[PDB]
């Protein structure tokens, strides 16, 4: 049967318990200690895009030591708006976007405020007509 | 049941912290809203209007001292923001928009926060930091059916700020639909007359109080004139005022009379400890009845200021 | 950086010559001999979804023996609308859809007209309401 290999590790974090072999459809959950903040989506899904090999559906998220002083500027996406998360934007906070009518999204819809005061592991999504 | 001296005692000077200030601001705001809407200043004394506008501005200005960076509110700036207080500020401020200068960044910033931070994917609004004056939230103090009761309460607030904020808050339309979907899907299961009245009004505003829902709403009334919950039925004036607003919204004029009559027999101008919601709501509802009356013969009762 | 392994084979078809190794971003093209019709996307892209594994973005398309009588009816998707494709739909022809305002698409946006008159390799795409309670 199709499987995924060992999930990507996470420094200063934990990965939920999983059985072997890792079957398509398996969901893994990452988390961080109390003084750390998780940056990126917490659950990875074992999927198959070509019906032959298995891959996790996204990169593993990371744990950043908490920086109570960090703050990210308002994330703005022309053609779109926020459907989750609002100011102030602190370390570990997340924002989720949606595109206005007649606009379609490109890229990941959610971003995280990182310790270096910049948004998510990926670039802000874009909205095009 | 109402006259000028009785209404005049509701014009008060606001003071206190983030919750206390709104308890004070409520009677004055609804009293002015009621007199303007019913066009009764001639009976009350139009020269008192200016003075009331000044107290309203004072209430508003003072409340800003408790506005947080998030645009949400709490009793004290050191305290975690209340979903309910923030929504109540929106409910009061929305009524004052053409009374004094209300900053849309303030009004709409609070609306935006409610949606972006306190509404679940399923549409339910959640309170993560309950207010200290549990006295001021009326029927919501009884935590039973809180997801439905609070969701209706916040949605009604959002509807008041919709036209003013829809431009600056793109998530507003979708938030309302989600809240509405949740209330509609779970309405039939309500047990309290209070929740039935408040969610009933919220659904009526969206044209969703129909069929079995409408029937439950109407049949829930006791003696066909009030929505009350046995054992500490202190929320009946508030519940029934929401219900009267739903009936007016539905133009269900044949069912309205016993309700207005019951409301008019209550000492609804009493004010006093814990009267914030009853006060805001009964004056909103009776003002709405009088505002609608000139267009519909069926709303013929006299619930106006008497000599 | 990352590379994709040997691509899936295609019966009664061939893959455009590609150089080795295969880096992410590389596109390869499948085609069928002339007495067959290609069902599925002809271009496969080497991508990485988790920054560790390199994979082909779709399964290899297939070659169906040509049937000149095959004719697929106009595909309809609730909450969606056609973006590409025009009648009549013959063997190997395809159409593409998009979801309307307030729906998200579940499935592949493009389908192919098969010899048996049924649409694409996958089930027609579906457009589901953005609103959970629907
Ligand atoms: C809100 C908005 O921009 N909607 C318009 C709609 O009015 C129009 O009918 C359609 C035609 O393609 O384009 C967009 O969907
Ligand atoms: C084309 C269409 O259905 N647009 C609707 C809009 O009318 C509505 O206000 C909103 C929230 O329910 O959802 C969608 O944006
Ligand atoms: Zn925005
Ligand atoms: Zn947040």
């Amino acid at each position: 049967a199709i499987s995924c290999g060992s999930p990507p590790p996470i420094l200063n974090g934990r990965i939920s318990y999983y059985s072997t072999p890792i079957a398509v459809g398996t969901v893994i959950r990452y988390s961080c200690s109390g003084t750390f903040r998780l940056i990126g989506e917490k659950s990875l899904l074992c999927i198959t895009k070509d019906k032959v090999d298995g891959t996790w559906d996204k990169p593993a998220p990371k744990c950043e030591y908490f920086n109570k002083y960090s703050s990210c500027p308002e994330p703005i996406v022309p053609g779109g708006y926020k459907i989750r998360g609002s100011t102030p934007y602190r370390h570990g906070d997340s924002v989720t976007f949606a595109c206005k009518t007649n606009f379609s999204m490109n890229g990941n819809k959610s971003v995280w405020c990182q310790a270096n005061n910049m948004w998510g592991p990926t670039r802000l999504p874009t909205c095009v007509s | 049941m109402l006259d000028a001296e009785r209404l005049k005692h509701l014009i008060v000077t606001p003071s206190g912290a983030g919750e206390q200030n709104m308890i004070g601001m409520t009677p004055t705001v609804i009293a002015v809203h009621y007199l303007d809407e019913t066009e009764q200043w001639e009976k009350f004394g139009l020269e008192k209007r200016q003075g009331a506008l000044e107290l309203i501005k004072k209430g508003y200005t003072q409340q800003l001292a408790f506005r947080q960076p998030s645009s949400a509110f709490a009793a004290f700036v050191k305290r975690a923001p209340s979903t309910w207080l923030t929504a109540y500020v929106v409910k009061v401020f929305s009524l004052a928009v053409n009374l004094i200068a209300i900053d849309s960044q303030v009004l709409c910033g609070a609306v935006k926060w409610l949606i972006l931070e306190k509404q679940k994917p399923d549409g339910v609004f959640q309170e993560d930091a309950p207010v200290i004056h549990q006295e001021m939230i009326g029927g919501l103090r009884n935590n039973n059916e809180k997801d439905m009761a609070l969701t209706a309460f916040v949605l009604i607030s959002l509807q008041e700020a919709k036209d003013i904020c829809e431009e600056q808050v793109n998530s507003l339309p979708g938030s309302i639909t989600k809240a509405g979907d949740f209330l509609e899907a779970n309405y039939m299961n309500l047990q309290r007359s209070y929740t039935v009245a408040i969610a009933g009004y919220a659904l009526a505003q969206m044209g969703r109080l129909k069929g079995p829902l409408l029937n439950k709403f109407l049949t829930t009334a006791k003696d066909k004139n009030r929505w009350e919950d046995p054992g500490k039925q202190l929320y009946n004036v508030e519940a029934t005022s929401y219900a009267l607003l739903a009936l007016l919204q539905l133009k269900d004029f044949d069912f309205v009379p016993p309700v207005v009559r019951w409301l008019n027999e209550q000492r609804y101008y009493g004010g006093g400890y814990g009267s914030t919601q009853a006060t805001f709501m009964v004056f909103q509802a009776l003002a709405q009845y009088q505002k609608d009356a000139p267009s519909d013969h069926q709303e013929l009762n006299l619930d106006v200021s008497l000599q």
